């Protein structure tokens, strides 16, 4: 006979998620995806507006005390708070990290808290930072749309001192052009590249004929605050940051010890840094306002400062204003 | 071991029935085509369509459990690393209440096995909604394979040539996805087979031979079939139920699953009356009725009829 | 001597197990990252008086000490100097680092060693005889007894994810050096576990101190 026994017991496989695990778009570049655009993308996968999304899945488990079908008819504003709203989502503010957490609860995945800076609470200033109204290019949307590629908003163009996109070299817009309004970040169904009022194209062919050298090491800066967080492999200590900050008042008075001159160019801002270094290191600082610049003059990049070490930062700032000093 | 646990008498009529029940035999006929059906889908080879005829009985819905179990076992080791990534989906089809086959609870009901969240919602970023779900389902989800039980039910359309516009309809599905789409029911799938070049290219027929009484080589299967059912009946004396072979295969038509089935009920019937052997009697009480089997050889005599062109 | 330095930090805080190894490794490793790519680092016992319940109660002599080389203080100076950590639910707190030298003496002591594969204390001491003659070290290999006299092993709890592995040691006396040599001890170790709060070797009074309880 046949001594073949089959068992078709089952085998229990691992708890699946309950969202698409959608990955997020060029991670650790400069043009990531917000955490609006993952949002709307998520909800456009699932075949569900974001707002009926939300209040399907995250509005539960974002709140605690509610019933969950009796949430399921309301606005988004009840959970997301359109009172604030504003692109500064994206931020580092407490509904952008309960959303960061409970989205990638949902999904088990290991990135949505780059696609915001949370990771630089507490380092970096809320106020000033963020655009309160959509902002777009017209020409990146375009360009991906054309080349069949993934629309999405990224980083950038929610910050209020990233006005141009260096690929296309073309001024940011915040008004639709069909129905002259300017879009909210957060909408009932807004799909990126479409107007979230009139439905309408956001992509067009528009030229940019300013001086971008003006905001070029603003955005550049920005591009790289962005880019390089996901490759540090850990969340930011503060008072690293700081003592890197300490590090380079150090070197600029040692510059100054050596040429005068340079007091000129430099007394600001190494006012603005012993300030800053004599406040509460716990405090944040304003990143325009005070890094970007800061490192401007020491003429080192953002990804440099944030990224390096202390010995090859010393180094470089060293080399950098020929000090003889080695750390 | 030929024979079943020997402690399985000590204990109760239902340990006994259960172990019976999922106890499973693999003949010769039920192992070929499963590995035929995981060689075709370990590589499609271009092939959308795996359609998989049968009698009714013969072990289609087993086949597919045991094709589901195993390809989900070879999957486990790598679903820890990966989510989202549900290996295989199964799934039936519905006869449809109204004269016309319905799409739209095809579409919910296959998005209900994939966990879909907010079905009943939904939305068209533009039943087309529920269709765009399913396929973007199916492209995120990635499932290896799609079986479709009773495909038969497909067909429930009073125009012939809707009749391949069923399948039309569940091809615009797959190339969108690119998930294979192996579907499985009676006889009846063979108005569907090769219908149109674009069903006749991408479809690999697999059918489910019963086993005829015409070969030796079949009789002797089918007599070594019962010998292992015998041994693994769970009685406190084994019956011979080899002699009545003839007997055995005249209400079951060769079909393994009818052979279970009635097994099944006399070993049930046997038990509520604590009996120690199977008389002939028994099977006789429990046993189909002849018009019942003169339909269904009539059925599959048709099928294999229209199947055996070469 | 000098050539290495032992950096030491007033540790202060909750009550800490007396094989916390790995504990305070990853706590450190956590407030900071280059620690845990460094290679001829190590961290000395954390000294103190312990429980009744296998803790340590932290003193005034209490300190966390990581022998280090001098040319890479500043990768280490930033995560620790004033910097606070978490050992479970449990706060340390660290004041401003002081450098103290790598003294030779004329007998050294190391409280726990492991190397992989030798769980026998003879085997034991031909391996670290091996590890001597691969570091042109001379002297004589003895194992720290307890009140009984056996030797005394101590064990390290790993607590990589969700499971934990078990590595023995023993207590390793080597006397005899001549000071250079002691030095090359001290400075390299025996056990490699030095990220592990094991390897880094102390002048013989500790070895008293471990002995009499
Ligand atoms: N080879 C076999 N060995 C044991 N039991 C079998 C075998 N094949 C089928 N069965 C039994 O048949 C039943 C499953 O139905 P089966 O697959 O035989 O029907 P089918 O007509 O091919 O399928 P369906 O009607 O769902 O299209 C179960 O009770 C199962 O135990
Ligand atoms: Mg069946």
């Amino acid at each position: 006979i046949y001594s073949e026994h089959w068992s078709l017991n089952p085998l229990e496989i691992p708890q699946r998620s309950r969202l698409f695990s959608l990955e997020p778009v060029a991670v650790g570049t400069p043009y990531a995806e917000s955490l609006s655009s993952y949002l709307h993308r998520l909800a456009q996968a699932h075949c569900l507006t974001s707002e009926k999304l939300v209040m399907g899945e995250i509005a539960p488990l974002i709140l605690k005390d509610e019933d969950k079908s009796e949430l399921l008819s309301k606005n988004l504003s009840h959970l997301l708070g359109n009172s604030d709203a504003k692109p500064a989502i994206n931020g580092m503010r407490e509904m952008t990290e309960k959303l960061v957490t409970v989205l990638e609860e949902l999904t088990m995945r290991q990135d949505l808290r780059f696609l915001t800076l949370l990771s630089w609470k507490g380092m970096i200033y809320d106020k000033g930072l963020f655009r309160n109204y959509r902002a777009w290019c017209p020409c990146c949307c375009e360009e991906w749309m054309q080349k069949n590629k993934t629309i999405y908003e990224p980083l950038s163009w929610s910050f209020k001192d990233v006005e141009f996109c260096l690929i296309h070299k073309q001024r940011l817009i915040e008004e639709c052009s069909h129905c002259g309004a300017r879009l909210p970040v957060m909408a009932r169904l807004s799909p990126a590249g479409f107007c979230s009022r009139c439905y309408g194209w956001l992509g067009q062919e528009i030229k940019g004929e300013e001086e971008i050298e003006k905001y070029r090491v603003n955005i550049q800066g920005i591009s790289e605050l962005i880019a390089l967080t996901p490759q540090l492999g850990y969340k930011p200590i503060p008072i690293e940051l700081t003592r890197k900050l300490q590090l380079i008042l150090l070197v600029f008075e040692q510059a100054i010890g050596k040429d005068v001159k340079l007091l000129g160019d430099l007394g600001g801002i190494m006012e603005s840094l012993r300030i800053a270094s004599t406040t509460n290191q716990s405090q944040p600082y304003h990143l325009v306002k005070l890094i970007i610049p800061v490192c401007e003059k020491a003429k080192i990049s953002v990804f440099q400062l944030f990224g390096s070490d202390f010995k090859e930062l010393g180094k470089i700032l060293f080399g950098n204003f020929s000090l003889e000093l080695k750390l | 071991s030929t024979g079943f646990p020997l402690e399985l008498l000590t204990r109760p009529a239902t340990e006994r029935l259960a172990y019976f029940e999922n106890y499973t035999v693999a003949h010769p006929r039920l192992k070929e085509v499963y590995e035929i059906l995981m060689r075709t889908i370990a590589e499609p080879a271009g092939a959308s369509f795996i359609f998989v005829y049968g009698a009714s009985g013969v072990g289609k819905t087993t086949l597919r459990l045991r094709v589901e179990q195993k390809l989900t076992e070879l999957a486990l080791p790598k679903l820890e690393s990966d989510r989202a990534r549900v290996p295989v989906v199964g799934i039936e089809a519905i006869a449809p209440e109204s004269r016309y086959f319905n799409w739209k609870e095809y579409y919910t009901r296959a998005l209900i096995t994939l966990e879909e969240p907010l079905i009943d919602h939904k939305f068209d970023y533009g039943a087309p909604a529920l269709r765009r779900a399913l396929e973007n389902a199916l492209i995120h989800r990635h499932p290896d394979v799609f079986f479709v039980d009773e495909a038969q039910h497909f067909g429930k359309v009073a125009s012939g040539y809707k009749l391949q516009d069923q399948l039309d309809c569940l091809k615009s599905l797959a190339n969108m996805t690119g998930i294979l789409h192996c579907l499985l029911g009676t006889y009846e799938l063979l108005t569907f087979r090769n219908l149109s070049g674009q069903l006749s290219r991408r479809s690999v027929d697999i059918h489910f031979r019963r086993y005829c009484a015409d070969s030796p080589e079949d009789v002797q299967a089918f007599k070594s079939v019962l010998l292992t059912f015998q041994q693994h009946l769970p009685l406190a004396e084994t019956p011979n139920l080899v002699d009545h072979w003839e007997y055995f295969y005249e209400r079951t038509l060769g079909c393994i699953g009818t052979l279970k089935d009635w097994l099944k009920r006399v070993l049930s019937d046997a038990l509520d009356r604590e009996a120690t052997t199977i008389t002939l009697k028994d099977l006789q009480k429990r046993a189909l009725s002849v018009a019942q089997c003169q339909k269904m050889f009539k059925e599959i005599q048709e099928g294999e009829r229209q199947l055996s062109e070469t | 001597s000098e050539e290495y330095v032992d950096l030491t930090f007033k540790l202060r805080g909750a009550p800490i197990p007396l094989d916390n190894g790995y504990l305070t490794y990853a706590a450190l490793s956590r407030i900071c990252p280059p620690l845990h790519e460094l290679k001829s680092i190590g961290i000395h016992p954390i000294a103190g008086i312990p429980t009744r319940n296998n803790l340590l109660e932290l003193t005034a002599q209490s300190r966390l000490k990581i022998r280090i080389y001098h040319q890479q203080i500043p990768l280490i100076y930033p995560y620790l100097a004033g910097q606070a950590f978490h050992i479970g639910q449990n706060f340390y707190q660290l004041d401003i680092p002081d450098y103290k030298p790598l003294i030779s003496s004329e007998s050294v002591y190391s409280r726990l060693v492991i190397i992989k594969g030798f769980q026998d204390s003879t085997n034991f001491i031909e391996a670290v005889q091996r590890q001597m003659d691969n570091l042109g070290i001379q002297g004589k290999i003895e194992l720290l007894t307890r009140q009984d006299g056996t030797p005394q092993r101590r064990q390290l709890t790993i607590n990589k994810e969700g499971k934990q592995f078990k590595v023995r040691g023993f207590g390793v006396k080597i006397s005899e050096l001549n000071p250079e040599d002691s030095l090359t001890l001290q400075e390299q170790g025996i056990g490699g576990k030095r990220k592990m709060m094991c390897g880094i070797f102390v002048p013989a009074t500790r070895s008293k101190e471990e002995e009499e309880t």
